[PDB]
């Protein structure tokens, strides 16, 4: 499943137990969908940087 | 960097900057946190005694917005060497904490089995620097970008008179003259995944730059991950 749209997942997508299980990289919170990352401070890392 | 374009204001965020006593730009780095930053083990005896700036795009105009820092510890890696440049990484903790602001954040670290299999495999990275423009010129006073190709390990070590470990890879144009060079080594080497940058190569060498049938040659981060967390402590 990870190998389709990423399963889905915003960012990191793995593949346990024949389902996907999505992750995210420190500064991200994975959302209550199971797939989203949002950033929980203003400088996440990653994210080109706004004024 | 050879071609390609300057960086936006903010699109390089993570760029970093090792200087000398010259208060000169010799090598490149990319920001993993407040307190480390990513680099190439060749740079680090490349000036001896030297500083990181971070959030710099001109370094003509003092800008407004610039910042330096002492390195408090080297951690070069054991199997690292000057004939093959394998194991060219190397990350340095910072003795006061990156203030993250405009200009200054950090590229995201990416888990190895995902990025070998999602990042590895986009037809593009985006690499960056103040390096030189031409192979044999001068300096960039500016900040420049350039979206280089992935490439293949089999053409890359054919088409390298040097031996390619499994430690690097290859990205760029064979014959299409953009590329990163001298200068840029140590730089960051993101690739882009929904609209978030991974950290997925270090600028390390090349023969030469933009040459034709040759490419230019990062240090694989996806083989370090692990040493990366240990370095900055888990
Ligand atoms: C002699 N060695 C011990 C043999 C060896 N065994 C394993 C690896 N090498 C090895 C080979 C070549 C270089 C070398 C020499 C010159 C340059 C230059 C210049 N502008 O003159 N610019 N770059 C340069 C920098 C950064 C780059 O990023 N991408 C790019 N194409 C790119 C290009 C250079 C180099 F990389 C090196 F440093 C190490």
């Amino acid at each position: 499943v990870c190998s389709l749209d990423n399963g889905d997942c915003d960012q990191f997508c793995h593949e346990e137990q024949n389902s996907v299980v999505c992750s995210c990289a420190r500064g991200y919170t994975l959302a209550d969908n199971g797939k989203a990352c949002i950033p929980t401070g203003p400088y996440p890392c990653g994210k080109q940087t706004l004024e | 960097i050879v071609g390609g374009q300057e960086c936006k204001d903010g699109e390089c965020p993570w760029q970093a900057l090792l200087i000398n006593e010259e208060n000169e730009g010799f090598c490149g780095g990319t920001i993993l946190s407040e307190f480390y930053i990513l680099t190439a083990a060749h740079c680090l005896y490349q000036a001896k005694r030297f500083k990181v700036r971070v959030g710099d795009r001109n370094t003509e105009q003092e800008e407004g917005g610039e910042a330096v820092h002492e390195v408090e510890v080297v951690i070069k890696h054991n199997r690292f060497t000057k004939e093959t440049y394998d194991f060219d990484i190397a990350v340095l903790r910072l003795k006061t904490p990156i203030t993250f602001r405009m200009n200054v954040a950090p590229a995201c670290l990416p888990e190895r089995d995902w990025a070998e299999s999602t990042l590895m495999t986009q037809k593009t990275g985006i690499v960056s620097g103040f390096g030189r423009t031409h192979e044999k010129g001068r300096q960039s006073t500016r900040l420049k970008m350039l979206e280089v190709p992935y490439v293949d390990r089999n053409s890359c070590k054919l088409s390298s008179s040097f031996i390619i470990t499994q430690n690097m890879f290859c990205a760029g144009y064979d014959t299409k003259q953009e590329d990163a060079c001298q200068g840029d080594s140590g730089g960051p080497h993101v690739t882009r995944f929904k609209d978030t940058y991974f950290v997925t190569g270090i600028v390390s060498w090349g023969e030469g730059c933009a040459r034709k049938g040759k490419y230019g040659i990062y240090t694989k981060v996806t083989a370090f991950l692990k040493w990366i967390d240990r370095s900055m402590k888990t």
